[PDB]
DNA sequence: TGGAGAATCCCGGTGCCGAGGCCGCTCAATTGGTCGTAGACAGCTCTAGCACCGCTTAAACGCACGTACGCGCTGTCCCCCGCGTTTTAACCGCCAAGGGGATTACTCCCTAGTCTCCAGGCACGTGTCAGATATATACATCCTGT
DNA sequence: ACAGGATGTATATATCTGACACGTGCCTGGAGACTAGGGAGTAATCCCCTTGGCGGTTAAAACGCGGGGGACAGCGCGTACGTGCGTTTAAGCGGTGCTAGAGCTGTCTACGACCAATTGAGCGGCCTCGGCACCGGGATTCTCCA
């Protein structure tokens, strides 16, 4: 039995994605060929955030992926920090970040 | 003895807690103090002790992204220090106090 | 003895400006911002109740404090859901 | 109206009309009309009640009564034409016997929809009868420095016998035969008879300035009102008239004006006017607007439309024109003619071939004939001559290859597109570019990027910088803008403004073309006496070019636009009929052909000639007088076997 | 006692990309949260989206209009040519 | 065939149950076919997610109860759920 | 013959409600009492707004309630507003709202 | 004189406008340099919801962009909009 | 002649212009910009005559929502003029320019 | 220092167009069964959460001080409001096509629905290794004097 | 200004240590087959609505000019807040115990999907009369200069 991601190449759980969208109410009919488009920008943007995150622990010189990693590279980023907005993060704090009128006269 | 200049310690305390990331309010007072609103909203509630902290992480996010603000409207008042107007003007541009 | 309102200390938001990088605060910030902090917190945990008011718990889970501050706009991640 | 009576027309249609005829009548489908006849014979309107489409297989008003609902509403309206052209019918007649009252000749025949009377040389040679009510003489409030020509006495007393009759008139004669001088000397007899005003003028703005040169030039007796300026300024024009301190026999106004401010619309309701004159009244032409109630609210004794179009096969034309001549028609509610007037033309349907609808366009041209006064040209007859010019190796090196550029290899191959567009690459097709560009090539080939092809334009860039002509940065977009342009353009802005004078003159190559060349025999048909010419241009570049092929031979001093549409023209017009300093004065078709000027300019020369029947005699007309003292003559330019020529008429005839 | 979630897919990726990087549970719950944001907000505008042109089906297209006007255009470059790349392996089975 | 649903005879309806002595421009009306669209879209947006976190198939009064709550604010919504409490009464003993 | 909404005594239509939740996929099962719920909740805050302008329109005495009037009656009222913050109103303009420092000579 | 084609559109807004704008939301006095700030705010406003409404139109498999779809467009970003049809 | 204070005009085109309700800006340079943008984005699109009649009070109701804003740190900053600097606060603070 | 002068509110009048009622109509709400399952409840548990309660120590609390920043005053001039002249380009109306829009008829294929299957993925159990942390340890940086 | 002590900071090694990682059974969720049936292609149609052009107005932009007023700037001055020491105190650690209750299975059932015919409520359209915009006339009122 050829599993559906690896017929399509990925990862993510085709099928896992194909039962949620059934019963998420976003249709009363899905199309077989919608959730594979689906998984592959799930497996996308996991991994961009991720690719970037582990930039980040490489300069903190560890190898384990920490919540500080995660929002240093997130707001590092431009085009991925106006998606994540107004979104929040756990444990992560803030960018370090000096303003111009800060340093001492 | 010797004192260090005024402003100075206080910029050491900028690079040390931006580059830091544990939480800044102690847990038992911001603990008893959600207790209090819960029983003047509903009474007879008690509280996951995971639960607290996403609600701290929930507050403490919303006050470096108010103070990060409010910091900028002082600066454009051609200020260093903030005053109970510049975080007025912070949540009435927000969207709170319009 | 002491308020609760009064538990979030005056060391506490000097040490939290310094996260978000302010150099010198007035002291009247403290008297402001517990007003600020308490406004937040009766949207939230107006909201945080009323879901475990709609499962009919008695308790508060985690789970329900993101589907409160999902609908305020203020969404947060690293808890589940 | 007979309701018992309407339901028998409807069973005689259904049973007889086919298939073409009863979708022309009442808008529906080919499908639908087919299968209503398909179970027809029909012996009651029940046995079509129960017409109705099938519903469908297995793989909201029915045929009937929807059908029969509409062609009952169709014999209603179609007895209101009737009880309109019948009525049509009655003071149709007692003009014919107006007309025949005078003793006069009628050479138009009631199916034309008009009436032409041309002359009365029997009434010049035996005299006028005792009964008669025709005045052979111009009215002496009239300028008597201008003569009024015989046709041109008719038609103001063919307004004045309308006059009397209590009528709305069509003084619809072809345009340049002096239709605005015959309505300022029927203003002039009006005032023989003491009825001095107030009579309204409605006349565009490309028309406002004709009337308010030929009101001083015709009849300078005659009390002007001009009724235009800024708002505020005609309020003050309304102060002036509401405190009548000058009475005026004559109000002047444009469409525009008269109906899109209230002010207005209560000013001329209040102003009750004698003579209403409609000056290309093609609102008249569409019933079903707001601006056809705007023309026919305000008050007149005697409407009169001033247009050069016949009387055409459209019943939405023909309709509209049968309230306007019928008086206390206007009057009535007309409500069952908007059901007539409201099936707009389709690919499958049209109202005016149907076929009891033909066989009332015929009905009300019939009756509408003696409201209608159309003479033409060759029956008051400006010798025509159609000169057509030699060919020159100039214009047809650029003609010849002009089977190349304009043949463009995708109509008689297929491009790829995203649907199966059919019918799109036909639709983009018959564009009307090339075919005026074949029009230009005809016309003078200078127009053309034939002088100053790329690289003189790049010249004139750097030497029109070195000027107030200095922007931010526009070395390549003035250039630009300079690259579509034509080439006596690009001579024209290096000529009239000296920046760049290297390459202003190209040895005169306006000098070089066939119609110049033949206008070289025109210019020899102006030096063995004063022919002061008419020399009409279709083009503005063309006048562009025309205005500096005067630059070389015999000087240039007035180029005669069409422009000049704000207020009246003397100083172009009046200092004229002299020698050699003031000859040629360049026409166009952009002027105003309602009007004319002095007939001594007889060589009347057309460089372009036209399209369509909407200027093809207006251009040709303005020294057409019976009374000319000398030899007239009508000229217009066409080459060798351009579609300038193709457009002139020469297929084939129709033997019936 | 059963819980479903991502967090042997996120690691998958994870060793994928980086194959010599650890990871806390702390930051796979931070992955496992924000798969389903973008899970979530991206199926609540390909409902919409159907739901304006009252279609009854969610296919692939509709999906491709959402991460065109849901994530910003270099993000929604790449992802455009993603999954359009994954549907054609798809298609030839 | 053309047919399209609004709500406007409603909203003039609810207009003549308040105010006999008042007109609304076609614009203005609009409006409120488009503001009571709005809210009806967030409330049932709120639904959705709330019988999807108990994991229910059903949405029953209380859900709606629950979410007029959440969504309006305090006193508008404290005369609100009166407003519905008491309707759903007249529809309780009617049938 | 009688409506549910005349079973609920009420304006705002019940059916189409219930049929409205059908098919905008918000569940799969509604119950009954539920779109009767929601007919009320509209009714109620339907008229709160529509109560608010026609007290407005009649300050400048058009019995046309323009949505002029209408946008200034939900920004006045506070509790309003917060439920329409990011709402605008066609030709909606906006309160009469100077500053104090802006105005002239004290 | 075909000097614009299409180009200096952003210009259209001209000076007298932004400063009849100001009024109505109330600024008493600008300053000279506003306006070319403010049409770079204005237009990557519209950068955003002309770039959503057609991508609704560009998935509507049409080219006319219709009236709702502006209204789903700011949607998206938070803006309702009422008055036109939802 | 007679010329006004200055600021006093402007002023009565606040009192003018609030209470009014016509639209601000002309429809034809309105128009031409938005299609303008469109080719840019995808081409040959066209547009219902409603349509950007709805686009224009979406911007002018925005443009509205920012300068009401912008006058609001312009007083801060005890001034009564807005500078560039001003407006560059506003969408920083409302999740533009963060 | 009140009096002139621009803008204003009030109003009679016109009138207009459009909201509004009458009517047809239609299709979709309502009624009425009928099925079944989704939820209500009864029960249980175990577990997670509450609360004591003592230790402790980091941090809060309190305090001098000084100094800098903040608020104020004056000044200056630069800049933009205010009106006037010009001009332009928007608004307006019409008149075009005409190609995009919406509908229907028609099919089809594709996707819900059911069943079977079977392993992919999960709870739990180990282990080791990154990592947190002392701690010397050298090294950078601000502080103030000469 | 440079020196340098004082203070702070990364280095680097060493030692826990628990959290991540793999591994293993297990099962339920997902894959494959099949089928209905209907949702969508699609191609045709047709009608509308858009748009492109033209003209003709004129309110509206736009350019300029002036002047005066708000912005910047510098000064001063003083206050309230950094900064460190010392003292208090309670936050937190880590145990302890208890217990509601959260979560779970189990059982009916009661309410809502469903389809059918029903039948009138609403909706498209068409009048029509009156609110409202104008508008000009008319008295009032603020605002600038004495």
């Amino acid at each position: 039995a050829k599993s559906r991601s690896n017929r399509a190449g990925l990862q993510f759980p085709v099928g896992r994605i194909h039962r949620l969208l059934r019963k998420g109410n976003y249709a009363e009919r899905v199309g077989a060929g919608a959730p594979v488009y689906l998984a592959a920008v799930m497996e996308y943007l996991a991994a961009e955030v991720l690719e970037l995150a582990g930039n980040a622990a490489r300069d903190n010189k560890k190898t384990r992926i920490i919540p500080r990693h995660l929002q240093l590279a997130i707001r590092n980023d431009e085009e991925l920090n106006k998606l994540l907005s107004g979104v929040t993060i756990a444990q992560g704090g803030v960018l370090p970040n000096i303003q111009a009128v800060l340093l001492p006269k | 003895p010797h004192r260090y200049r005024p402003g100075t310690v206080a910029l050491r305390e900028i690079r040390r807690y931006q580059k830091s990331t544990e939480l800044l309010i102690r847990k038992l007072p911001f603990q008893r103090l959600v207790r209090e609103i819960a029983q003047d909203f509903k009474t007879d509630l008690r509280f996951q002790s995971s639960a607290v902290m996403a609600l701290q992480e929930a507050s403490e996010a919303y006050l470096v992204g108010l103070f990060e603000d409010t910091n900028l409207c002082a600066i454009h008042a051609k200020r260093v220090t903030i005053m109970p107007k510049d975080i007025q003007l912070a949540r009435r541009i927000r969207g709170e106090r319009a | 003895l002491r308020d609760n309102i009064q538990g979030i200390t005056k060391p506490a938001i000097r040490r939290l400006a310094r996260r978000g990088g302010v150099k010198r605060i007035s002291g009247l910030i403290y008297e402001e911002t517990r007003g600020v902090l308490k406004v937040f917190l009766e949207n939230v945990i107006r909201d945080a109740v009323t879901y475990t008011e709609h499962a009919k718990r008695k308790t508060v889970t985690a789970m329900d404090v993101v589907y409160a501050l999902k609908r305020q706009g203020r969404t947060l991640y690293g808890f589940g859901g | 109206i007979d309701t018992a009576a309407l339901k028998e027309e409807v069973l005689k249609y259904m049973n007889r009309c086919s298939t073409q005829d009863l979708a022309d009548m009442t808008g529906c489908t080919l499908a639908e009309a087919e299968f209503m006849v398909a179970k027809r014979p029909f012996p009651d309107l029940e046995s079509a009640l129960v017409v109705k489409q099938p519903r469908p297989v297995i793989p909201k008003t029915p045929l009937g009564p929807r059908l029969v609902g509409i062609c009952m509403e169709i014999m209603r309206g179609y007895f209101v034409v009737d009880a309109l052209i019948r009525q049509c019918e009655q003071l149709g007649g007692k003009i014919q016997r107006g007309i025949e009252a005078w003793g006069l000749s009628n050479t138009a025949t009631s199916d034309e929809g008009e009436t032409s009377l041309v002359n009365f040389d029997q009434m010049k040679s035996f005299g006028t009868p005792a009964n008669s009510s025709f005045i052979t003489t111009p009215p002496a409030s009239f300028s008597p420095d201008i003569k009024l020509q015989d046709y041109q006495i008719i038609g103001i007393n063919w307004l004045y016998l309308l006059y009397e009759l209590k009528l709305a008139g069509i003084l619809a004669d072809e345009m340049g035969l002096g239709k605005t001088c015959q309505t300022i000397a029927f203003f002039s007899l009006l005032m023989d008879k003491n009825i001095n005003g107030p009579h309204l003028v409605i006349a565009p703005a490309s028309t406002m300035e004709n009337w308010l040169r030929e009101f001083a030039k015709f009849c300078p007796k005659l009390k002007i009102e001009l009724y235009y300026g800024s708002q505020v300024e005609r309020e003050e024009i309304r102060e002036r008239i509401n405190s009548n301190k000058d009475s005026y026999n004559v109000m002047l106004t444009t469409y525009r004006l008269a109906a899109t401010s209230k002010a207005d619309r209560l000013f001329l309701r209040n102003q009750k006017f004698n003579v209403c004159v409609y000056d290309e009244g093609h609102y008249l032409k569409n019933r079903a607007s707001e601006r056809y109630r705007h023309l026919m609210s305000i008050p007149a004794d005697f409407r009169v439309l001033l247009t050069g179009t016949p009387l055409q096969n459209n019943l939405k034309e023909l309709i509209s024109l049968l309230a306007f001549i019928l008086p206390h028609v206007f009057d009535y509610g007309l409500k069952s003619l908007d059901v007539i007037f409201t099936m707009k033309k389709s690919p499958e349907s049209d109202f005016e071939r149907a076929l009891l609808s033909e066989q009332r366009v015929s009905r009300a041209k019939m009756m509408m004939a003696p409201f209608v006064l159309r003479r033409k040209k060759s029956q008051v007859l400006k010798t025509r001559i159609i000169e057509f010019c030699e060919f020159s190796e100039e214009e047809r090196r650029r003609y010849d290859d002009f089977a190349s550029k304009q043949s463009v290899n995708s109509l008689l191959v297929m491009k790829t597109n995203l649907d199966t567009n059919a019918n799109l690459a036909k639709k983009k097709s018959t564009a009307g570019f090339v075919l005026v560009q074949l029009r230009k090539l005809a016309d003078h080939p200078m127009l053309f990027r034939i002088h100053y092809k790329d690289d003189i334009l790049r010249q004139m860039a750097k030497a029109i910088m070195n000027e107030p002509q200095y922007k931010k940065a526009n070395e390549l977009y003035i250039f630009e803008d300079m690259q579509y342009m034509s080439d006596i353009e690009l001579h024209n802005l290096c000529c009239k403004f000296p920046s760049i004078n290297s390459f202003q003159l190209k040895d005169e190559p306006w000098m070089d073309a066939t119609k110049v060349r033949k206008l070289k025999k025109l210019l020899t048909n102006a030096v063995e006496n004063g022919d002061r010419v008419v020399l009409f241009s279709q083009f503005t570049q063309v006048l562009d070019i025309l205005q500096l092929v005067m630059k070389s031979l015999n000087l240039k001093f007035l180029r005669f636009d069409g422009s000049t549409q704000v207020d009246f023209r003397q100083d172009l017009i009046d200092q004229f009929y002299a020698d050699e300093s003031i000859n040629v004065f360049l026409l166009s078709t952009k002027a105003g052909g309602f009007g004319i000027n002095l007939a001594c300019a007889n060589m009347v020369i057309l460089y372009d000639v036209s399209f369509n029947p909407f200027d093809d005699l207006q251009a040709e007309d303005r020294a057409h007088r019976v009374g000319q003292k000398k030899e007239v003559t009508v000229y217009k330019f066409v080459v060798k076997d351009t579609i300038e020529e193709h457009i002139q008429r020469l297929a084939n005839a129709k033997i019936a | 006692k059963r819980k479903e979630s991502y967090a042997i897919y996120i690691y998958k990726v994870l060793k994928q990309v980086h194959p010599d990087t650890g990871i806390s549970s702390k930051a796979m719950s931070i992955m496992n949260s924000f798969v389903n944001d973008i899970f979530e907000r991206i199926a609540a505008e390909a409902s919409r989206l159907a739901h304006y042109n009252k279609r009854s089906t969610i296919t692939s297209r509709e999906i491709q209009t959402a991460v065109r006007l849901l994530l910003p255009g270099e993000l929604a470059k790449h992802a455009v040519s993603e999954g359009t790349k994954a549907v054609t392996k798809y298609t030839s089975s």
